[PDB]
RNA sequence: CAAACCGCCUCUGCCCGCG
RNA sequence: GUGGAAAGGCGGGCAGAGGCGGUUUG
């Protein structure tokens, strides 16, 4: 579907959008390709929003950090985890604008996938928010939003 | 015809990004590790690259000491497109010019080629120096574990020049002051010359640190600083025997410019 | 039919998968290097006597592959497609359980799988004063991770215990043929015993080359030569393995060759029994 | 005759990128599981071209200890193109010029090819050391089955001297920090031989040290690092009755500059008895 | 208590030599 | 009494040239 992110789209594709994303409150949701699936999905229609896109790229580093650690690099692979928690809002902390409502978006997918990491595996049950955090990011490239 | 093999003057020091150094791929990181990295292939087309302009120059000043650079006169095979011609860029890579002498005893008198190898078609010069690749010092794997910031991302910007239309851009570079540990291998394959040698090698190391390392470097992006450790010699009877018994130049805390002499080299000389 | 099984597994890769002519080769020179001249001929006499050995056979995991018989090609009609027809006549190597239905003329299935791949690695060759090279290519046999090669012993025990398992241990770091300075011919040895279920009858397909002393009955014909210390060995018509022969012993020829010693080149028979057609 | 095979196991280290290649270029790779190695043919010919440069430097100094380098003159035989005429690098492969003796009697007192092995006419000295195939160390399949990265693609370029023009290509390295685990047979074939042949193979073990192993060598693809575990001398003896007769030197921290002064008079005394 | 934009483009991307 | 013996896929090649984090707000 290349033509759907039409001009209503985030009134399309937001039948169940959050519902099977908070039945997703823990990481290892599903393997299969319900995770591209839902990661479609996720992006199609914060397209026909603003999503300024370029401000993620310090979880991306973050995620480096403790892929590091997973080669070997720290055996406290939990301080890192909750920094994302640290800045999980600051940015609609920082300054608001048009794109406000793809965060509205944004931010309802965060908690589902973010209080669980705790008493979590450091090394696995990370692997499949490490695929939802790109594949959204890669179509949206896609559909043409960067 | 005739290669023969004295020794090993060693070279071992560090490299100091003094401003910030940008050698893409993105820096190049090596995979295991994670850290940043200066190759040694970046490092010799870059003391090659300048001796190579340094000799240009002085091509007809010095064709009585390295004979055929009588066979050479100044500029590129590009106006003239032949292999080998009078011009001292003589060899096509992709569609760039550079200087590579097409035998063995045309480049055994070449100052370029007798010390940074040659190649060619029915005879080949291969190089007389090594260039190892530059991982992080001790101090710097530590600084990287103590959780600081290897590289930094820059951003910049383009401007229209009517109505001040800027359009940014990210580089991402090594932070400055970061310190790389580096080694070069001359192997002394003739005791005639191998002062014009390492003398040359100090020509390109004097170059390189009055010019840039990769990346933009006329933005600021390169300066790098030799900061020697060791000049060491490792005779034929070193491999042999296994005993320390090779020559050491005291040159903890001089410059490159301050090795080039003889007061440094007068064992390695004696030696033979 | 209980035999020793010699099991072969690889440290890098061979030339070839052994022929019994150099393996039989092979356990000369180690046995006159950990023993010496005069018990060289004792082993060449245990084997005109007694003993056989039998060629080189690809294993994969325990799982044991025999050369095929070729009592199966003339009347592989009669065992039954066209598809299937040709693929049974096609292949080299049957697995153990299925050798033993085909010497009986039954049914049965191939591998579909071959334990090792014939590779050939381009090699070089610089001098030394220009670093100025020159190609060739060279095959080799390189092997997967579970599997390997073995053979199969017959005879009594002294001499296996005397002579061929002293000659495995020497031939471990010293390979079996090719470029054994390269690593090449080496392995680590370990002996088992296999068990092979045949029929008792009048012809006998045979495990190791042949080179007969009469016309067989169906046979693969195999021209090769060696090198014995250098020197060039005329090319022997052996048979292949697999061939029918009935009541045949083989035997070995001594060679000439201008040496200190005569050479002989093993070509013993290794009988198992067979069921043919009618022809 | 024989006395035994002296056994020398140990790992290398690729402290730097280590490149072969496989005819954008990609490096040799085992054709099953896809893991790369070092040959063996690769090791042992490069050990061979660092120990014939070393001999050609010394054809003066050593004509008394070893005989028949005194009909060798130092130098090469590309311009005169005939055939061992009597410079050292005497025989022609395909194109290249490498000394390899002629016969047997003249190769057994020559240092390279008593040890490397000569081919001749009529005469083929064999070699007298195997230089086993070399595999990454359990360690390091184990880091290829955690899907990390065991070879990298590393892009270099040529540059244009006056225009500046990026030429790139690409070059397929082992990941620097790699370990193979190598192994090398000697045959003690006669017994006055064995201190000079030991003592010539971890010469030329440790000019690869200061040298580089295949690939781009001098923009730094080499550095190699042997790291030995232990020697055995496995007697003639024990090929004979195959119980547990070999002496096992043990150095397992050591490098050959420490091997061949620290244990070659005091790691090899048991040896020595035994002959 | 920061309003608004711009958040990479332009060019090459394996050759000469052994069989 | 080994279709063997001997044989470095390697020499040479800068991930580089160009580009104000900037325009307006007492
Ligand atoms: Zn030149
Ligand atoms: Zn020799």
């Amino acid at each position: 579907k290349k033509m759907l992110e039409k001009g209503k789209q985030w009134e399309a594709i937001q039948p169940y959008f959050d519902n099977v994303v908070r039945e997703a409150k823990n990481f290892l949701e599903w393997s299969p390709n319900k995770r591209l699936a839902n990661a479609v999905t996720v992006a199609a229609y914060l397209t026909s929003q603003g999503l300024k896109t370029n401000q993620v790229r310090k979880i991306l580093d973050m995620a480096r950090t403790t892929e590091l650690k997973v080669k070997r690099g720290e055996g406290d692979i939990k301080d890192d985890l909750v920094k994302m928690r640290y800045l999980l809002a600051y940015t609609v902390g920082k300054a608001t604008g048009q794109s406000k409502y793809s965060l509205d978006a944004f931010h309802r997918i965060l908690d589902p996938m973010l209080e669980v990491l705790m008493g979590s595996p450091k090394k696995e049950n990370f692997e499949k928010f490490y695929d939802f955090l790109q594949a959204v990011v890669a179509y949206h490239k896609f559909f043409g939003g960067g | 015809m005739d290669r023969r093999f004295y020794g090993k003057i060693v070279i071992k020091g560090k490299i100091k990004a003094v401003t910030g150094l940008h050698i893409g791929s993105p820096v190049i990181k090596d995979p295991h590790t994670g850290l940043p990295y200066i190759p040694g292939s970046s490092l010799k087309g870059r003391l090659r690259s300048l001796f190579e302009i340094l000799v240009n120059s002085r091509l007809g000043e010095w064709r009585e000491k390295y004979p055929s650079l009588a066979n050479y006169s100044p500029g590129s095979c590009r106006p003239d497109n032949q292999e080998n011609c009078g011009k001292f860029f003589n060899r096509k890579i992709n569609r760039g010019w550079i200087h590579v002498c097409p035998d063995y005893e045309t480049a055994l008198a070449c100052p370029v080629c007798r010390l940074f190898g040659a190649s060619g078609k029915e005879s080949n010069f291969p190089s007389r120096i090594i260039v190892r690749d530059a991982f992080l010092t001790k101090e710097w794997e530590e600084k990287w574990r103590a959780g600081e910031a290897i590289t930094e991302a820059k951003i910049e910007v383009g401007i229209d020049r009517v109505t001040s239309q800027a359009n940014p851009r990210t580089n991402e570079r090594v932070v400055a002051g970061a310190e790389f540990e580096f080694e070069i291998i001359y192997n002394v394959e003739n005791t005639t010359h191998w002062r014009d040698d390492i003398k040359n090698l100090l020509t390109a190391m004097a170059l390189l640190e009055d010019s840039y390392l990769g990346g933009s470097g006329s933005r600021g992006y390169g300066k790098v600083k030799f900061i020697f450790d060791s000049f060491e010699f490792r005779p034929l009877d070193y491999y042999r025997t296994g005993k320390d018994e090779d020559i050491v130049s005291i040159d903890a805390r001089e410059k490159s410019v301050s090795d080039i002499f003889d007061s440094l080299f007068s064992e390695v000389e004696g030696k033979l | 039919p209980k035999f020793i099984a010699v099991k072969l597994i690889p440290k890098g890769p061979f030339r070839d998968i052994p022929r019994a002519d150099t393996l039989f080769g092979a356990i000369g020179n180690a046995i006159s290097a950990i023993h010496g001249q005069s018990a060289v001929e004792e082993l060449v006499d245990a084997f005109v006597g007694g003993a056989r050995i039998s060629s080189a056979f690809p294993y994969s995991g325990d799982t044991y592959y025999l050369p095929k018989p070729l009592s199966v090609e003339p009347a592989l009609e009669g065992i039954l497609r066209y598809t299937t027809a040709k693929r049974l006549r096609k292949a080299k190597y049957l697995d153990l359980k299925n050798f033993e239905l085909a010497l009986r003329l039954r049914p049965f299935t191939i591998p579909e799988e071959i334990p090792y791949a014939r590779v050939d690695v381009p090699r070089v060759v610089l001098d030394r004063v220009t670093q100025d090279s020159s190609i060739y290519f060279w095959e080799e046999i390189r092997f997967r991770e579970k599997s390997g090669v073995y053979f199969l012993y017959s005879g009594p025990r002294e001499v296996f215990d005397g002579y061929i398992a002293p000659a495995m241990r020497f031939l471990g770091d010293t390979g079996i043929g090719g470029k054994s300075t390269w690593g090449a011919g080496l392995f680590e040895v370990e002996f088992h015993e296999m068990k092979i279920d045949a029929p008792g009858s009048e012809y006998s397909v045979t495990l190791s080359n042949a080179l007969p002393t009469k016309t067989p009955v169906l046979w693969r014909l195999l021209r090769k030569g060696g090198w014995s210390f250098g020197r060039r060995k005329p090319r022997m018509t052996f048979i292949a393995e697999g061939s029918i022969v009935k009541n045949d012993p083989g035997g070995m020829e001594r060679l000439e060759l201008g040496l200190s010693h005569e050479v002989y080149v093993y070509g013993l028979t290794f009988p198992l029994g067979v069921e043919l057609p009618e022809g």
